[PDB]
């Protein structure tokens, strides 16, 4: 179901709506495009443009709230547009970082319409839309260097969302009526170099699992069981991948492993009945 | 961060960047303070206001150079001896090794070599320019002999400016007060080229105090000059000796100071002269990417961190060495310039994701960025 040459400069980032119907494209030419995919057929409809910077990462929210795709560039800024009336118009605006925002994905509806900003400029913010369109922002530094991801944990306060460092380190952070913001928890170390990416699973089994890519070119699958228990740290493999890793992604069902390589491969991996992993 | 007055700092080589401030010998206090200490800085520590460990020291610095983090820090000290300096791993505590002085009154620039870290390098006034052996250099100070290339110009013009090949551990640069740049061939033993530009279209030998060459490519350097007036950095590929590739113009007003040519990236060059300005350049063209604001005037020193190159630091008589972010865009929370940036700040190559950067969706759909870098990819994969 190939979009052979979507966009003119290089592309950095492939995302679709959760009915899989609808996609999102983004470059480095600062602009992002929408589409329809059915069967084997590729509908352009807008590009989005006003990012300054090349856009980094986009990310669909919840139909819940109708039709939306954030976006994040060099630019230092991420921005929302939603599609009312079937014309793709640009709603809000967030650039509160100074620097690069390199990953942005929307929290579970449950929790609303909430947005997790990463910058390289070492902090993140958390940015939910109210009614009016003046919005209450929430940043807390991070990361020594910066920050490279931003994922979210499941629904269940005890909201909680790994972060990646450009300095090495994969973070733990849950949210805390009493401290007014997030607040950290786990520090896993274990990359020699810096974590490019970061996702966490929705896999409600008895386990969390938790994904860290980085430029050490390893993933190192972060397995704890409860409160108390501490994450297991666990290589993907006892080698390294020729060449970096930068994206990992968790699958709906069935937990499989997407890890989006460097040397220009994607792998899929699954966990064999003792703990260990496999391909597929 | 930022810290304690003058001083001229030397980045390591550890992805948690540290910093090696040892004091400079041009400078002096309202007061005139007297001894350097040589502190060393972390960018996590309580408001890094406290260093992490001192170590006093008899004169005062002209510069410093980690060796590819081999624990090994060369200064170039006031009275003409260089001194080696060890720190048991990063954060903990600075140590000092062997002290020199085979050299004529008068040690000022310090440079180490990429390929083979055991590599140094030195240049004094008599245009004296050192080469030890970092593993039989601790051996016996009894006087250990280092080497020397021997080749065309000298006089007392000291060589104040030292650069290695970046891809031939070969190869390096001299550069002083002279209207000549030094390219030092090592197993030929002698210089073997004068770079040398004149063509102002004003007509005026320009001199060549600083030498930076290109990270990857073995036969590009880039040689900035000094003159107060239309100081340049001139691309040079010695593919042709006789007229630079490439001239980054107007952008500094009074003379060039340091050269910091990225290594992560080869179309990012950092730029420090006699005013208050640094500059960000794009010696690929010749765009002038970014202009940051400095300490009011005069850096003599100006680096990228070694392994961390979205981070510089900027030395300074001024006041004191202060560390920036090669970014720092107009907030929107808070709102003496915060940075003005021209032609942008091009993505740096490692920000590069060529990535086939895939994602679930849907029915167990993989999605993802084909080998084209251009077309996307819609796929239904067997779990098996």
């Amino acid at each position: 179901v190939v979009i052979a040459n979507a966009h003119n400069e290089m592309i950095h980032d492939a995302v679709m709506d959760y009915y899989g119907k609808r996609m999102a494209t983004c470059s480095s030419d600062k602009t992002i495009k929408i589409f329809e995919v059915e069967g084997e057929t590729h509908k352009l409809i807008d590009t989005l443009t006003g990012h300054e910077g090349p856009v980094w990462r986009v990310d669909w929210a919840h139909p819940k709230f109708g039709t939306i795709l954030a976006s994040c560039s060099y630019d230092g800024k991420v921005m929302i547009w939603k599609e009312e009336n079937g014309r793709w118009s640009q709603i809000a605006v967030h650039a509160v970082h100074s620097a690069s925002v390199n990953s942005v994905q929307w929290a579970p509806h449950e929790y609303g319409p909430m947005l997790l900003v990463a910058s390289s400029d070492g902090k993140v913010s958390v940015v939910e839309f109210k009614e009016n369109g003046t919005t209450s922002p929430i940043i807390i530094d991070a990361h020594a260097i910066g920050v490279n991801s931003a994922s979210w944990a499941p629904a269940t306060e005890s909201r909680k969302f790994v972060t990646g460092g450009a300095d090495n380190l994969v973070k733990i952070w849950k949210y805390n009526s009493d401290a007014q913001t997030y607040v950290l928890e786990s520090t896993l170390e274990g990359h020699s170099d810096w974590v490019r990416d970061v996702a966490w699973s929705p896999t409600v089994l008895l386990r969390s699992y938790m994904a860290s890519v980085s430029q050490d070119r390893t993933c190192i699958i972060w397995t704890q069981d409860n409160e108390q228990g501490p994450w297991k740290k666990t290589l993907l493999k006892e080698e390294k991948f020729p060449d970096v890793l930068w994206r990992a992604s968790w699958s709906l069902s069935g937990n499989v492993l997407a890890l989006s390589g460097g040397d220009n491969k994607v792998t899929l991996w699954k966990e064999n009945l003792e703990g260990k992993w496999e391909p597929a | 961060a930022e810290f304690s007055r003058t001083a001229t700092f030397a980045w390591s080589h550890d992805k948690i960047p540290l910093l090696v401030s040892g004091t400079v010998s041009g400078t002096v206090d309202a007061n005139f303070s007297t001894d350097s200490s040589l502190e060393l800085w972390s960018l996590l520590a309580a408001d890094s206001e406290k260093p992490i460990a001192s170590l006093q020291v008899d004169s005062k610095f002209n510069d410093l150079d980690w060796s590819h983090n081999n624990k090994i820090i060369a200064g170039a000290l006031d009275n003409g001896s260089l001194e080696l300096y060890s720190t048991n791993e990063a954060n903990n505590a600075i140590n000092s090794m062997a002290r020199f002085s085979n050299h004529s009154s008068s040690v000022k620039t310090v440079k180490f070599n990429a390929k083979q870290d055991n590599v140094l390098a030195s240049g004094g006034n008599n245009g004296e320019i050192f080469i030890w052996d970092m593993n039989k250099c601790t051996e016996s100070p009894s006087n250990y002999t280092p080497l020397t290339p021997g080749q065309s110009m000298s006089s007392v013009d000291e060589v104040i400016s030292l650069a290695w090949n970046q891809s031939l551990a070969h190869v390096f640069a001299s550069a002083g007060s002279s209207n000549f740049a030094s390219i030092w061939d090592l197993k030929a033993k002698k210089e073997v080229i004068h770079l040398s530009y004149t063509s102002p279209n004003s007509g005026i030998k320009q001199q060549l105090s600083v030498v930076e060459w290109h990270p990857k490519n073995s036969t590009r350097v880039a040689t900035a000059t000094g003159s107060d007036n239309d100081p340049s950095i001139l691309i040079w590929d010695l593919r042709n000796a006789n007229t630079p590739l490439q001239t980054l113009n107007q952008g500094h007003q009074k003379g060039i100071l340091s050269l910091d040519w990225c290594h992560q990236d080869e179309h990012l060059l950092l730029s420090s002269g006699r005013d208050n300005t640094v500059l960000l350049w794009n010696p690929e063209s010749a765009e002038q990417l970014s202009q940051f604001p400095a300490r009011g005037n005069w850096c003599f020193k100006t680096k990228f961190a070694p392994e961390a190159p979205d981070l510089f630091a900027c030395a300074s008589f001024d006041n004191k060495i202060e560390v920036q972010t090669l970014q720092n865009l107009t907030n929107t929370l808070d709102e003496s310039k915060e940075k003005p940036s021209v032609f942008h700040l091009q993505a740096p190559t490692w920000y590069g994701e060529p990535s086939p950067a895939a994602h679930w969706a849907f029915g167990g759909k993989l999605v993802q960025i084909t080998p084209d870098g251009k077309g996307v990819s819609i796929t239904n994969p067997k779990i098996s």
